């Protein structure tokens, strides 16, 4: 059988289950690194956004995001509080006396000042409430709030 | 039961695929580094602007004189300063909300 | 002469009135400034 | 009627294509998960801002005194409160419209 | 015929209709998963947008989107209604009497108050109508409305 | 003396006038505040 | 001399008239200032 | 004759002294009320 | 004049390319359907908002009384109502221009 | 010549001009569908934009775009016209007579009312012209117009 | 008595004046409202 | 004594004059207040 | 003589009593009208 | 010095690559045509809006009466009309700057 | 040597420098068209932007971009100039004479009118300068300018 | 120990991959050049707009007269001009911050 | 052994470690250029942004970015300073004298002018502080600041 | 004597009747002008 | 009795004076109202 | 009668004053309108 | 007697003629100044 | 008859007084109008 | 002639009265101007 | 005649008053303009 | 007789001269105060 001799001369025993397994193993061992990198980027950006934190390339922005602050306490904003103008603290009403000790001595009875103080407080609330309501209603709109 | 060179050809094809996909991984990591650099630059610019703005307010500072205090205390209701502080707190909350939303939007790069 | 004494008394009374009026106008001016400042804040906010 | 190794080569090519396309499918699912995470973060930020804003209004609350009621009732027409409520309803409708439009725009990620 | 023997030694019977069918079957069985994933993402985002609902990764945002609300009833906005300032309810006009029982007793005839109330109602409408018209006209513009 | 009685009567009449004027000014002030609040809402909205 | 006593009596009567007038004008001016300040403060507040 | 004229002149000056002492008080009260009203109005 | 299996290999390569490119075509059509869905949702949201806004105006409707007509007619020039209608027409034109520009911008998806 | 016999045994006659033609024909027959789909999408979106119309997936938005309107006639905007407040129509000036028939009878001569009506018309134009000019100048800016 | 007749005539004249004044003030108020409405439109537009 | 009766008659005449004057001034002030309030309310409304 | 002076003094004081009783009413009415107008104007 | 079919296989591979890259070129040209169409539509919309806006101003036209000229000339300084024209020129410059910036931004499509 | 005969029977002389050269030549001859198309698109868009001009697909927008204008002369904006309201031209001050020829003849001395005209000119400048400064400072902000 | 033509086929495959990846590199460099051109055009447009705006202010220039100086100096506090200059400095800082943020955003092209 | 002769006739000695090494060497020698180009673009844009500088294609924008300026000193903005309107410099208060030398000579005591100057300075601060605070709070919002 | 007093009293009352008939017209005209000016000013 | 005729003549003279005064005051008040309305309308218009 | 001639002369003088006042008020109104228009432009621009 | 009364009546009427001719000028000047001030104030 | 000449002399004196008064009032009213117009124009300008 | 000396004495008394009145009115007007300017400046400042 | 001299003296005094009033009103106008300019800057900024 | 009338006429004119010299000062002071108040009010 010369056919058998020629076939044996130019033939190498190759197994599909070996070559396929090796190729798939290498491809998986690198695709796992690919997926790990993608998931790491996603986790870093999410942690920066929600305050959990970031590791790796984004670790340097942790200090900056902590300086920005969360909730309503912004350390970047609190710098302006040191220069905030000083304003008087509201106290009880004291009547003002004109010409004290003289025959023309009259004083503001301060009974109507309290009524004015009540209506002023009401107006200040209605203004602040409307401001906050419009502030929340126009968050997606690129407008000052 | 195959001719010579077929296993070598298959190994070469696998090696080519592995090398190309590794190049793709390296480029992906480069892109992620670019995104991190962009975020860092944006936050640094905000911080620098804040530093400049805070400095200007020292020079022009002024205070209400001793007079006019009596009238202000005469009229001032109990909820004036709380309203002013609520407005300031709302301003700060909106600022940090905008910053965080921009950070979230950086997920599309 | 009584006339000059009366005129000086009137001038002194006017001076006292002027001092008291200055004090009261300062107080009322302070009140007006306070009202405008604490309404302007909220108004400009919105 | 072909030489040995050709069917094995064709099977190897098909296997390579299947593996690569499966990798592509996995990466696509990862991207969809990223989009879902982004949407969740955006909505959570909105809800947190709302919670903070609602809390501030408790402290500064005040009411119109018993007086001044007579004059307001003297002048108030029948369609003042309806107009105020219409304005508030318009504000709410525009807010939810903006939110839904942003959700729609998230289709481009 | 040695040619025939050598040809038979190095030949394997391979059918195109088998290899092609197998490859196409595998590729289709995975491409259907690809298309299903794409369509699922599209359906989830559309359901979140129009209120139908989402399943899978986006199922967690269903609660948030239900809290946002649809139409004009926003549960996120209704939180402010509890703190809404109280305002008097409009009633019929009652004349005001000055110095009741005295020789100088005069009262506001309230006949012109109704005319003023009518013109005030008209002005309030024209303001609200213009506000709503401009609100709808400037929806795509990033402006407060 | 009739003069002091007349002066006291005038003072009492003035006090009654002051009370009535305070009531009426409070009512008119309430009306003015209502008008400004319900016009400011729509005006600021737009 | 009855004239001196008469002049003194008229002076005393004028003084008591001045006292009553001062009381009444103080009341009137106080009420006017109160009303004016209330109106001004309310007008500035809204 | 001359004594009568001297007495009349003296009595006249005595009455002028009293008239001035009265008019100063009256005018002072009037001007005080006027200035009080004017300045309380101007200050508010 | 070639060995056996070469034409079969070439046919297999062509078949693979055709199948892959057909998959690409199907995915492209899916993307176009996604864009159409997005446009439909956006326009539907606009229409719904319009419907809600038009409904509110029925309740608060009011009319100018019979009086005050004489004075308004006394002062009203010939070009007041034309100016008001020109303003309204400008508002409508700008609205539809914005809508059409958004539709144009949907070409980048 | 055994060489010739062995060569004939393991050789199949294949023509380049046939395999190349077949592959190119199939690839072109599918790439034409690709290009047709791209051009159809482009045409549909352009027709929606400029009012020509769309066919296929975008055919459902034709009704919505027709409802939006073109030019300045927006059927979505014309809904507000039904609720437009009624305003008096400008007519010629009629003098107002005070105390008609009485010895104190005076009337507004209405000669200066026409001059005021002219200056009022001029002011209304200058306001509307400036509004329209700024409206067109700020179309790309996200501002109300 | 002529005095009461004269007083009643004066009161009637005052009533006629009041009616005419009410009519004229209504007309002028309408004019003012028209001016403000048709200027506010254009002003708020811009 | 006719003087006492004459004084009483003049007092009664003065009282009736005061009554008529009070009626007329009440009418006039009521009309003035109504017109002023109408003008103020309309001015604030627009 | 003296009785005539006493009667004249008494009658004079009686008339002063009546003049005061009249002027109080007149002045009260005038001041009432003035204050009424002033305060109704100030309040509005 | 190679077996039969290798050169034919290499030629087939080159032909496949050339055909695929030509398809890519055709699709690129299609995309460029799409961008040109979008730019044309955007500019056409702007021109149409301008045409409509210019037309409205003819009807409502009005002129200052012969009176009031004396007072205006009495008060008018030498730099009032120059200031008005400077404002108009600034408006036009900003408009064309915005248009050109949008054209520049069309480079990202 | 049967080995030599069999080797010669199944061997074709192929040169690497020919096949490689042919493939690279075809690929370059098509990649040059690719690069030319990319550069042509870039040049067309740049020319449209900076006013140099465009050729090819973008040639149709040359007319539109020329109509928009460059610098500050916009032919689209100059259409509004035809309808610009007419305003008086500023001239020298002429005093106004009241009751000319009568014993009560007084005239405005117009000496203070010039001072007012100077301060008015100053105020108009400070307003226009501030407007232009803020206009340039808020170009990137989507605000009216 | 392989048949003839296998090494030549492998070399041809490597050559094809190298040529294709070089083409990709060339196209990447073309894209970077496009981004640079866009940035240059944007900055040039800003500079030209600035040049035009600065020129207009020469004509309409005016000065406060010699009078009114006494009153202004009578009332002017020590921190008026510092406040005006602080406002101008804030305007300039915000402008350059916006420009730099746009330059940063050009990283997404 | 004819099998050995035939095997030797159609076999070439090829080494995997040579072909793999050559292909990987070429691919790496070109991928390093790819990565260098990417990193160069990144560095150029970052240097333009933060003022470090750019080289290559972006080198031409260095002059433009230097003209824009950094910090708060903008050479583009300083052009407006030359045309800044001239305003008086604040000095100490000088009383104003009416009718100097005449019997009706009165002068403003300037004691209250200083109090007004203090309250004016306070108001100017509170306005500027609020402006700066809102300016920083609305930087991401597309609003004038 | 008594007849003269009666005639004087009658003539006096006749003149009072005429004086009243005149003063009513004069006062009516004055008050009419005053109220006319006041109300035309208030209404505008 | 000449007194009755004299009183009638003075009454007629007073009546004609009243007529002339009414004409003049009507002219003056009409002009004042016209000027005031023109100024008010122009002020509100701009 | 001199009275009617004097009244007619006064009426003519009043008419002349009214004409001159109308001219001057028109001029001043034009000036006010010009000031408001040329300040409103710049103010609304910013 | 009668001639004296006639002369007195004539002289009286002559003086009335002169008094009227004076008062017309005085009243005209006063009213002119008043109206001038009023209208120059109203117009400005 | 000296009375006629005396009346003529008083009339001439009254005429010259009227002339002087007219000159002075023209000066005063011109200054007042100038100041008022300056204040109004400046107030409207800023 | 005592009349001339009496007239001179009354003139001197009038002159000294004028001096005192000038002093008092200068004080009053200065205070009024100061208060008015303070109120105006504060009102414009806020 | 003393009358014309007195009238000329009064006119000269009025002219001096007018000059001083013009100076003072210019100063006060400058102050008002300064206040409005330096408040408008900050107000428009925000 | 005639000398007495001449002396009375002369004395009358002398007194008129003094009355004018007084009234000019009084009227000048009054008008000065009035104009001072008016112009200081108008200027502020």
């Amino acid at each position: 059988k010369m056919a058998n001799a020629n076939k044996g001369a130019m033939t190498e025993n190759a197994d599909e289950n070996a070559l396929q397994s090796d190729a798939k193993g290498k491809l998986d061992s690198v695709a796992t690194d690919y997926g790990a990198a993608i998931d790491g980027f996603i986790g870093d950006v999410s942690g920066l956004a929600n305050g959990n934190g970031a590791t790796g390339d984004f670790a340097g922005s942790n200090s900056q995001m902590a300086q920005v602050g969360d909730g309503d306490n912004s350390p970047l904003m609190n710098n302006f509080r040191q220069y905030l103008p000083s304003l008087p603290q509201s106290v009880e009403c004291r009547p003002f006396v004109f010409g004290a000790g003289k025959p023309y001595e009259f004083s503001i009875d301060c009974d109507k000042i309290n009524l004015f103080r009540g209506v002023f407080a009401f107006l200040l609330y209605v203004a602040t409430f409307m401001y906050v309501f419009s502030t929340f209603a126009n968050i997606l709109r690129n407008k000052e709030s | 039961p195959v001719l010579l060179g077929i296993p070598l050809l298959l190994r070469f094809l696998g090696f080519l695929l592995v090398t190309l996909f590794g190049y793709l991984l390296t480029f992906l990591k480069k892109g992620f580094g670019k995104i991190a650099i962009a975020i860092s630059l944006f936050l640094a610019l905000i911080i620098g602007l804040n530093s400049i703005l805070v400095g200007y307010l020292s020079d022009i500072s002024a205070q209400l004189p001793s007079d006019f205090v009596q009238g202000v205390q005469l009229i001032l209701p109990s909820n004036a300063l709380p309203c002013f502080y609520v407005i300031l707190s709302v301003k700060a909350a909106i600022f940090i909300f905008d910053v965080k939303q921009k950070i979230v939007s950086y997920l599309d790069w | 002469d009584p006339a000059k004494a009366a005129f000086n008394s009137l001038q002194a009374s006017a001076t006292e009135y002027i001092g008291y009026a200055w004090a009261m106008v300062v107080v009322i001016v302070g009140a007006t400034i306070g009202i405008k400042l604490f309404k302007k804040f909220t108004s400009k906010a919105s």
